[PDB]
């Protein structure tokens, strides 16, 4: 069945930026949010987008820094992560409705936020 | 040139006097009432940190100052006469005026990033920040001064058959350049918000109506349906609003019209026509807004 692939995360020094993508290449899916888990704590949602590419929303710790916007043509989700602080450090998580909460998850990308980055 | 001054008598029928008050006071009370509400709303319980409630902000708060001018109008109106002297005249002339560009001007914004949305998604990324969003605002504020700051030194109250017109003085000639200012404002307030929306609306709805997804699919349809009455009902509200008032204010500039009282109601009806965009803006761009919609 459906296969997200996440990708753009990985190592980046505070108050950097980082741009997140992912894609169901099948059209079998349509990637509409993002969640995350830091370690140690619970899976919490990061932002997320209308089918349109219209209307984000945002988690209120991250309004300020992120931006996510969807290209309906090929049905690819992004997430621009600005301003990045220890505090998003965490596996981020795209998730996809079926055409007929989510039904899909992908395994994850890691986000590093530390300064022994380059 | 008469400006706020209506050439009037035989003095009105009182059922055409009390229409005119009605329409002033309704517009001005339920313009104030909901764009109150928006910034309360906002203030309170969305807070800001988003680009989308910051263009609603921006939008209300022009809307509230726009009808704001409306008492002073229907005084105006029923005295015959602006009572209020000649620094008012210049404070609430530059209020209206501004006020009708950044309202225009950030309601354009609204279709223009909804366009980058949808695309040009890639770039959205950049464009629909709450840092950007902010910059709009104050670039958006900098095109209304272009005539915002002229009328505040060009209104003055002056002497126009015993009575008193709040009018805006012209340098030499005043034929020319008082027919450009009327251009301008048909141009910039009307013609090119009805371009910029048509077009920015009309691109986003081609571009989605071109998706494809071998399951789909009514849901696709669904979609479009919505968003499409959404885009035919903002764009019509702003045409019948707004639409009148300004080939009104042409027509009087080519032609002589008799005065009568179909002439005088028709005016002010076309005038208030123009302020209840502003009351009709917070239902199409808040309380309609998808993530604003949420609260409470
Ligand atoms: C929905 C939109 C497109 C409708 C636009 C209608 C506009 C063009 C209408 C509405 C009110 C109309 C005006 C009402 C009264 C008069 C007085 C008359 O002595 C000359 C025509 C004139 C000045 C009309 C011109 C056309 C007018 C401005
Ligand atoms: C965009 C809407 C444009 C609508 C413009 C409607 C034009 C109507 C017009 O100019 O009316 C002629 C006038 O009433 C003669 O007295
Ligand atoms: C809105 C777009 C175009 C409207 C054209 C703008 C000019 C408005 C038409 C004015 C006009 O035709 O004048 C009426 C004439 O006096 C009747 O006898």
């Amino acid at each position: 069945q459906v296969q997200l692939v996440e990708s753009g995360g990985g190592l980046v020094r505070p108050g950097g930026s980082l741009r997140l993508s992912c894609v169901d290449s099948e059209r079998t899916s349509y990637p509409m949010g993002w969640f995350r888990r830091a370690p140690g704590k619970e899976r919490e949602f990061v932002a997320s987008i209308t089918w349109s590419g219209i209307d984000p929303t945002y988690a209120d710790s991250v309004a300020d820094r992120f931006t996510t916007s969807r290209d309906v043509a090929n049905n690819t989700l992004y997430l621009q992560m600005n301003s990045l602080k220890h505090e998003d450090t965490a596996v981020y998580y795209c998730a996809a409705r079926a055409p007929v909460d989510y039904d899909y998850w992908g395994q994850g990308t890691q986000v590093t936020v530390s300064s022994a980055a380059a | 040139g008469s400006h706020s001054l209506c050439p009037q008598t035989g003095s009105p029928s009182m059922v055409t006097a009390i229409t005119i008050m009605a329409l002033y006071s309704i517009v001005c009370v339920v313009g104030l009432f909901g764009n109150f509400l928006v910034m309360y709303v906002i203030v309170r319980y969305t807070k800001m940190k988003t680009a989308t409630n910051i263009y609603i902000f921006n939008l209300a708060l022009a809307d509230a100052l726009a009808t704001s001018t409306l008492p002073f109008q229907s005084v105006n109106y029923l005295m015959g006469t602006w009572p209020f002297g000649n620094i008012l005249c210049k404070i609430v002339i530059s209020i209206d005026y501004y006020n009708m560009f950044t309202s225009i001007f950030t309601l354009c914004t609204m279709s223009v990033d909804r366009y980058i949305a949808v695309c040009h998604p890639v770039k959205a990324l950049d464009f629909r920040t709450p840092r950007n969003a902010k910059i709009v605002n104050v670039c958006n504020w900098i095109l209304s001064s272009a005539i915002g700051l002229p009328v505040m030194f060009m209104a003055t109250t002056k002497y126009r058959q015993g009575s008193i017109d709040c009018t805006l003085t012209f340098s030499h000639p005043t034929w020319y350049w008082e027919n450009l200012l009327k251009i301008c404002v048909f141009i910039f307030a009307f013609i090119m918000p009805v371009l910029i929306i048509t077009v920015c609306y009309g691109l986003m709805i081609l571009r989605l109506k071109s998706v494809r997804m071998l399951s789909g699919s009514k849901e696709k349809d669904r979609n479009l349906r919505r968003i499409t009455r959404m885009v035919l009902v903002v764009v019509a509200v702003f045409i019948v609003c707004w639409t009148p008032i300004h080939i009104y204010v042409i027509i009087k500039a080519l032609i002589t019209i008799p005065e009568t009282t179909f002439q005088t109601v028709s005016w002010h009806f076309c005038i208030a026509l123009g302020y209840t965009n502003s009351c009709l803006n917070p239902v199409l761009y808040a309380f309609l807004d998808e993530n604003f919609k949420r609260c409470f």
